[PDB]
């Protein structure tokens, strides 16, 4: 496994520490997390949109720079939009590339207070629903895959035949369920971290607050550890 | 000429010429507003624009709509 | 179809016209491999509850049956069920606590000092008692579930 | 210009570079023909606060320099401001408590009872407990405001 | 002024007492007041949404058996629609009616927690927005507004000019506010009852817990006194 | 042939012949949902469907829609 | 001499074995001329609570009994029964709470502010926390009767 | 010579005039062997504490002194002074509130009741409730100390 | 009745407002009373034992500049040693007097949280328990009678017969009660002002808060009014 | 070590559970454990004074039957009776036994909310007071040296030199400490149970849950494991 | 003839023949108290007298003090 | 020579000449105190010893006893 770097610990205290809660800490993918924004790491706090938005887009750019499957991520603002404004509403939303192009498309989701992931994995032709609450979403999927078959059939006249598409909500005992109720933000990130990597979810619980941290630290210096 | 709907409906109807920043549109919508910048997030057709940016990177069309949304925590 | 009809709207009279065998008629009649359904079942039974031994007993010995019926079984995650309990009775989740609280400090420093300068009318200290004092903002809801359970934990 | 700058998104440095005449520099450029741009503006100054006597003071006074503009003038509803204080604050509002409580009633009486039952598998209490000691269940947000607004109150 | 009936205070007590919380205790309108329902009149309870899309209604009945203005009720399931579902959403909904035939027009209000009154007074063409928590609404008017315009120049042809209409937000300082989070319910209600009848807020809280019983009466037997 | 969109977007199509109550879709309906009933009411092009009613009563088109909104309330 | 055995020292079962006619047994074998008497018997009776109809209901009708043949008196000061039975239920009285509350301030400030600094002992918060979410530590007693009153008084 | 005649009976100009010096002096001037003078110590530096700077900062500085120099040896027991001082501000020991809390459950369940029968006479609810409306049976002091506590603990 | 002075309201206000914990506002009787200790007189808080030990005094001093029966008054500081200490450890205590030729004998009385006042009316030969908690006592003045009888037939050899003595508690409907948990200290010295000058407890809860002030105000001036 | 057995485990339950909160569960020594009694072992309960006035005396029982030194035990209401009536009111208190055959004595305490130990070890001439909440304990030994010296030079003539003896408190990092504000009560008869076998305090907190199981049972039978 | 003084000073006289049950002479003093019995223990010259215990098997002297105190609990 | 009894048993025997200021002795022993001296007031035979007071105004007698009481709060 892995161990902390002693002078990369107290690097991370003066990015969580005191200080202003403003001064940019990082930049890119046009997202700046700022001081109150990486703070959100703390032990027991809750993640806001942008530690998401980010970790969620250095998991794209680890999955080309270690070569894994094409991977599309959307943002936390984009299931809410979709829920409410159909498809015609987020027409423009995908611009500049061919969904279907890519292999896995990893997908945020905010339920009022939590966090939640569907993995539209593209290639074996079907989607998955991973909560850690154990909460579930049968018309979540039903929805977003209804995004698809007009992000088709609109975007390239080419139909979609639903048949051969599936969708399912990942049971509790499959993978790890949280046992607190502020940990659901990195259970989500994580369970991207390994689904890209179609890699199996053996993580934990008696595991999550260092995730926190190299997290905090993965971010600053952009570099997915 | 410009748009800024926030997450509700509320038509604020906005003025600029593509070439400068949009912070100064960013401030100054901030401005009327029950709650701050940072509890807000500027989007157009998806992307987010940054301060950085500015109607010249970004090919805006006149008569655009710039969406806003409000931050979101899970826990 | 007895049960279904109490089921889609409980009532305390509902479940009291089911007679002894409602106890497990309800249990059976409620699938255990998904800890949702028994959830969404354990709730509808006791959102009928009303200090009348009648409607207690009722309750009570029905929950036991459709517990019973669900513990007695592999396809059940308790760990789920429980937390899933704790989400709708609010006792978990609800609010951002750490930043709700986060964002008060300040206000919260400000209001107090506020009312204890002279320029703050003598007339108004008053009215702001005497409105935290109102039940709207005195009731607590879930903080005072949350408690109760405590008690019974630790067993006394 | 400054100002309004500071207003749009404050900062503690952002109002400690307006120096000694922000005080009143703030309070001047704040209207209190209506109670809300009032309560909009003693929000965002103390939005600031953070254990720093810096900081503290520069609130404080500010606020005091908005405040006592705001009391003195008739076009001032102090109820009003007041109220909408407290809304904002959740002191006020939030949630509907009457109703809240009364539902918990029936799963209260329900979920202790289980616990308590022979069939309630011993591993689980443990995790309940632990489960309702974690700071999102713990941590008491405006029923906390709330309580330290009284002890002011009551004058120590 | 008026005091109450000791024989019909007891009869209040048995709609508000203990009992079944679905024996209905009154009907009309296509709507059923329960236990429940009627029991949201207790003291310091919030008012649901039947308590009030009924005496809203009972407003209209004893404004044409005693003569008032020609009263058009919207109900509390309307605003948030529109609020969302622009016109053609709401088209169908002036189903057998002209609404500019009538003189006022009363539109109850839900910001989730609280209770607002938009009064529509078509007659002097303009409409006012009575909050009894201070809170303002401006937003509100401009929308509904926006309604009317829409519910002529779609639903007659003919357009609506706007410079001839007004709507303002009616000061905590003209009518009365509320002293408490609780009776924001009424202090809607009684709103209509004194504006419908084109007389003035003269009403305060040292009288509410009353009218809060006689409105359960009042529903009982659908009597307005 | 008939539908019930919910307060969100919930599409669950029914189908029922113009003459009986509607008493019978709505139990139908509040069965397979996480809260009862009475905190539904049932609303067909704005005025409330009560139990009482019947599509026969109602002048109800075949594959309409009868919206469906969750209590409210407010102090 | 089957009541003021029970009264002695009360049992459940004491209070069973004295049939339907330890109602109002026991109610005109207490005198209401003082409210202390009185008092000194609503204790007794209830202190045998247990959550089991069987002696819910006992005691209930039981003290009803009591209550009834009390308030039926001009003897009988309805103001200190009351009063009296809050002290000795600790929910008045008990601590100068006043006091207590301004002594902490400053020890309060102060931990606070230590647990914060670079010189804390990071293996220490941890122990402070765990400290202070003990059952002894977190329980409250009096502060949650209060609650429980509230709730009925506000009816629901 | 001053540090121990402050010590004796401390006061906000008491620390104050002692300069800048007082830090380190009372730090200093205090054996740090037993962790018991050191609490005792803790206790009457910040029971000198009041919202003014002046003296806030005083305080803190002060602690700080005390603090460094009392971890930094091995001859100090943090878990005891930690311990010892929790014991002091009554956030641990102070009563058996498991028992406590098993008494009220019986007079609880009771008064409740009783409030809720028709006899209860309409003139005393208003009454009861106005008595635990009162401050001294509102404010909670140590139930209060420590959720501040914990907040800080937990961060944020 | 009475009215406040404007200027000597606010002087009261340098008392209980902000400043030093012990700058000394009053001396008299061997007893200093400071800010920290006539703060006690605020709205709601507790009356410590030296605001008592002293307007118990200035009781004592009225009832010599105005005329009143012989008035001795005992420590706060008294009953409690009395109830452990015999009268053996407490007969240096009645140094310099006779207290048989006293008329009246105000004792105050101190159960841990509350403020009790017990009356020696020497001349009618009988003591009286006034509680403003209801709280009875009878042991109480069955213990206190046991020091006269002792501070007697050994203080002067000359026994005490018991039958020309009498005690009885005061009932809650005979004399005010207090409605609250703070104002006990109040109902006590108050309940001496009046039984000192032999006149009826006429006064009230609704009137108490002003006593407070009135009170402080007396003690600083030492002038009863 | 030890471990549990599954028959006798269920045995305390019935002890422990539901049932009668007066159907004794053991006699002996002249003290009956009760349900309610017994209860107060259960987890974070604070145990009362009978759970000790027994197991001290078992301890005592324990050390004759497995022969240890001459133990003698003292009440759990004895040194507060001392605290406040000297030896004179203690004195027909040691009835039937000379104090200084023994070697060693054991003495329960009780502060307020806490469970205090003092071994005075007769054989070494010196008493040791340990405290498992850190509290210190001086004035405690001082006193009740204060109690033989007149046990004694009163009850035999024979003076005792004050130098020959000692007492001292046992530091916190000596014995172990409890880390909760509930489980004193064991730490103190554990201290007895080994202090008296001359045993070293080997034992912490992560092990106390179970002694107070054994201790319920332990008591059951009088049998000391 | 003898006394019960109780954890205060309280002195209730009392009165019974050296045979028979203290447990009358229990519940009979545990009458005209506050709190019930089992809050209080009997204590004379030291040890504690039971119930099955009597004055014939305690050998105790007319005119005599029986100590009462009250429960005591630590954590 | 002398001794100041509390409130309790502690006796912390003491000593100085009967002329100067008994403030002396006051800080002197709430020196060694859990408590400050506030906290306590220090009563010589009843009458309060005021700090303005000296063994020489009041006429103690050596070995005699200074006892001192906590304060005391009722509501």
């Amino acid at each position: 496994l892995l161990e902390l770097t002693e002078d990369m610990e107290k690097e991370i205290s003066n990015a969580l520490g005191h200080g202003p809660q403003d001064e940019i800490l990082s930049s890119a993918f046009k997202l700046r997390i700022t001081r109150g924004d990486i703070q959100t790491l703390k032990n027991y706090h809750w993640l806001n949109d942008e530690v998401i938005n980010f970790y969620m887009n250095l998991l794209v750019e680890r999955n080309k720079k270690q070569g894994y499957p094409a991977l599309h991520v959307f943002s936390t603002f984009f299931y809410p939009k979709l829920k409410s404004g159909g498809y015609q509403a987020v027409k423009r939303w995908t611009k500049g590339v061919n969904l279907f192009e890519q292999e896995i498309i990893l997908v945020p989701i905010h339920r009022k207070v939590h966090w939640s992931l569907v993995v539209i994995d593209l290639r074996k032709k079907c989607l998955k629903y991973l909560d850690s609450m154990g909460q579930k979403g049968h018309r979540i999927c039903e929805i977003l895959l209804q995004y698809l078959q007009d992000e088709s059939k609109t975007k390239r006249n080419s139909d979609l035949n639903l048949l051969e598409w599936t969708h399912h909500s990942m049971k509790p005992h499959e993978i790890p369920q949280q046992l607190n109720g502020s940990d659901s933000g990195m259970f989500t990130c994580k369970y991207a971290d390994y689904i890209s990597r179609d890699k199996p979810i053996t993580f934990t619980q008696h595991q999550m607050p260092l995730f926190r941290k190299k997290m905090v630290w993965e971010i600053l210096h952009q570099q997915l550890l | 000429k410009l748009k800024v709907i926030g997450q509700d409906s509320s038509e604020i109807h906005f003025k600029v010429k593509m070439t400068t920043h949009l912070k100064k549109l960013k401030e100054s919508y901030c401005q009327r507003q029950g709650v701050p910048m940072n509890s807000l997030r500027f989007l157009f057709e998806g992307q987010r624009i940054a301060d950085n940016h500015t109607p010249k990177e970004l090919g805006m069309e006149e008569e655009d709509v710039i969406e806003v949304y409000q931050e979101q925590t899970g826990g | 179809a007895d049960v279904s009809t109490f089921l889609a709207f409980p009532s305390p009279e509902k479940l009291l016209r089911l007679g002894p065998k409602s106890s497990v008629l309800i249990a059976q009649q409620t699938d255990t491999s998904d800890p949702e359904k028994v959830v969404s079942a354990f709730l509808k039974v006791s959102s009928v509850f009303k200090d009348e031994a009648t409607v207690r007993m009722a309750v009570q010995d029905a929950v036991d049956a459709l517990m019973q019926k669900a513990f007695n079984s592999s396809s059940f995650n308790s760990n789920t069920f429980l937390t899933r309990l704790l989400v709708h009775m609010g006792l978990l989740k609800s609010e951002d606590k750490v930043k709700a609280i986060a964002n008060l400090y300040g206000p919260l420093m400000a209001l107090n000092h506020m009312v204890q300068q002279d320029y703050f009318p003598k007339a108004l200290a008053p009215l702001l008692l005497a409105f935290v004092t109102k039940p709207n903002s005195a009731l607590e809801s879930s903080s005072f579930a949350r408690h109760s359970l405590l008690q019974t934990l630790y067993k006394v």
